[PDB]
């Protein structure tokens, strides 16, 4: 297809991330209620932290983007997920390989 | 197989936990001295590897430059960095592949622990391959060539999330080098057969599920931050995107080069910057049978490509994709 | 899957109205930012109408829904079709059939 | 085949374009005397059915409703309305099916012309079927049963766009009906497919390409304002949308019941209030080949819905789905 160039290529650039971060709050707010739903586990990093490792060797020092990275996994990615418990098996595998 | 090589030679009161452990094993002095033998004979050899790339890149013009390979496991780097980067290209082919920033180039060699044979899992040797890394990055930060110019550096790993991103554009500009970043995607799928492909024999990790799922959906939520790291500083140095047509071939999806922005495959550009998530979606469910193996290879038309798409697929038909993952990174 | 009741119910529709209507919106930006890339004749209803029917057999007696139905028909759904002299021929094939 | 059956029987200076025409025609005295006839034989038919469908539906204790069958042609909606409409499937029993609103019900009379053959092709009678299914919809709109009680009658259209529910909702409440409205999804591929099962001997109708996407594109965007407006009115009546399980199954997605609303399948509801529309992407031009028939036998189980699909399929194989539909329309 013809490239987009320009300032065609920044207003399509900046449209998409607009929907593309409407999708990402959504995803959540969607996760949320059929987790509300089916009685998921509440996320909560402090207890998650107390049985698996979330730091990426340290790397991650703040609990803005750390709270932030694993609260939308636990319930945007591994919505069959019910509890914290099964989830840190899941953080410890991420956390096993590259 | 269960305990880790960092629990097996490190010595004495192991912290516990993540940091803490990290920290206490990040002193070389905290291991068996055999160990600690093997630490610096890799370290050594992937230092001499590295020198070997950063001289072949500046003898070829080439400025202080991190090359920062993006993108998630199996998604067809290796090809791009071959054909898309001429002038690390050359460099590779003089130490057939070595010398990059990537933990799992040391796992081959910490699960053999020189003895002849692999005894150790993946797994089992991945934060000891990972501490390995680190202090190869670190001693390659300031690391020069014999001009006394700081000596590019290749980086290849997933760079899915902002902090690391982050962490090496301010690493490049500490240095004094550029960031000549190419990032690779394909669909989920095509990564999934990709890691049933690689044979145990190979030295290419093979993950499970959730590695290459997560790895998936944290690689394209970022990417259009990625891209405005460069389109907001054009001395930064240069992105490409490449993404997986329908036919597997990669094509260019969008770049800033010289600081200038253009989207040369719209399409591909909207598809391959979201995760495509759904409230309960489950393709780790998905069983691999005879109609998923014809699908894959509907559009696969080189021979040897589906030859071996077809192999390693059949190896696991009747399985979950979940489950053939789990099976083949369980293989020694 | 378990049923969304009360509560939930509502909350899942109110944030997937959000969504599809953020997705609404998005789709008509892009279509317009490669609409102007390509070259494509700017939508102009009254020209459409010379040239066929969109009336719906008078039932549209509105322009708002029907500038709104059909510049969105034309730049969304037919990205592909230049003209309006196109996408004449493709409302009066919608207009042959139920 | 090109001239309208409106043109061809209409009486002198037909009104060019479509309002103008619309009226002018909408005059059961500006048509040849025996076209006229021909309109009074039929509308007399299908009235005669929609009165024991509305006889029936009273003997059996239902109150003034409009029965609504919403969403996309070859959906599976006609076999919805029989199973999940147990009053109204009663009904239709005893009229082989005849007597709802749609233009479609007239379509091969008009094409016979009492001929004993078709010559006429569905696209050459669709002016003049729309000019009856209004002449008849509106003498039902007060029509009245035995017992002096608004006759309940079947809307069976696509019911895509805001204006058309609104307006049948409009006519529900001013005639002091109910409506029943059954909302039925499948994806865009399950109707395509469902097109070319239909054969030309039969009565269903065979459109074209554009006709089944656009259909889709506009029964799903305007999906959720309908739902709103159950939901908004518990006294309007009830609401229940049936979507398409991988296994081509319909299964229950939401409803509005007594003014209770649920979600009875939130991933379906997710997907099916969207037309998953993209910049470029074209489904019209993908070829049917061995594997997409295999893609989709692979989700039939059914034997002779299976064979049926094939069958129809393998008729266009080496055609786009536009290319496939079009020759499958052009058919009489």
């Amino acid at each position: 297809m013809k490239t987009l160039t320009g300032a065609d290529a920044l207003e399509f650039h900046k449209k998409l991330k607009e929907r593309n971060k409407a999708l990402h709050a959504s995803d959540l707010e969607l996760a949320l209620v059929h987790a509300d739903a089916v009685g998921k586990e509440r996320f909560d990093l402090e207890e998650l932290e107390k049985i698996c490792d979330t730091s990426d060797a340290g790397r991650l020092t703040d609990a803005k983007e750390r709270n932030d990275i694993y609260e939308r996994m636990y319930y945007v990615e591994y919505p069959n997920v019910m509890t914290l418990k099964e989830f840190a098996h899941i953080v410890e595998t991420l956390f096993s390989w590259s | 197989q269960r305990k880790g090589t960092d629990e097996i030679y490190g010595l004495g009161s192991l912290p516990s936990a993540g940091p803490g452990r990290w920290e206490y094993l990040a002193n070389p002095g905290n291991w068996h001295p055999e160990r600690r033998k093997l630490h610096e004979k890799l370290l050594d050899q992937a230092r001499s590897s590295a020198l070997t790339l950063a001289e072949s890149l500046e003898s070829d013009g080439c400025q202080p430059t991190l090359f920062a390979l993006r993108g998630n496991t199996a998604t067809g780097k290796t090809r791009i960095a071959t054909k898309k980067i001429p002038v690390l290209a050359a460099a590779l082919k003089k130490t057939a592949g070595k010398g990059c920033v990537n933990p799992d180039v040391f796992k081959s060699s910490l699960a053999k622990s020189e003895t002849g044979a692999k005894i150790f899992s993946s797994a089992q040797v991945h934060s000891e391959s990972s501490f390995l890394a680190d202090r190869f990055e670190g001693g390659l930060r300031s690391q020069k060539t014999g001009s006394g110019a700081i000596a590019s550096i290749v980086v290849d790993k997933r760079l899915s999330r902002e902090y690391e991103i982050d962490s090496y554009i301010q690493l490049a500009k500490e240095t004094g080098r550029k960031v000549e970043l190419c990032d690779i995607d394909a669909p989920l799928e095509n990564s999934l057969v990709g890691v049933l492909q690689r044979k145990p024999e190979g030295e290419d990790p093979r993950p499970p599920y959730p590695v290459v799922s997560s790895g998936f959906v944290a690689v394209r939520s970022n990417r259009m931050y990625v891209i405005d790291r460069f389109i907001a500083d054009p001395s930064l140095g240069n992105y490409r995107l490449f993404g997986t047509a329908e036919d597997g071939e990669k094509v260019m999806v969008a770049s800033v080069i010289g600081g200038e922005f253009s989207v040369e495959n719209a399409e591909l550009y909207e598809k391959i910057t979201s995760p495509q998530l759904s409230v309960t979606g489950d393709l780790a469910d998905k069983v691999i049978d005879k109609e998923l193996i014809d699908r894959l290879e509907n559009n696969i038309a080189d021979p040897e490509r589906a030859a071996k798409t077809r192999a390693a697929l059949e190896k696991y038909s009747g399985k979950s994709w979940s489950a053939a993952l789990a099976a083949h990174s369980e293989l020694i």
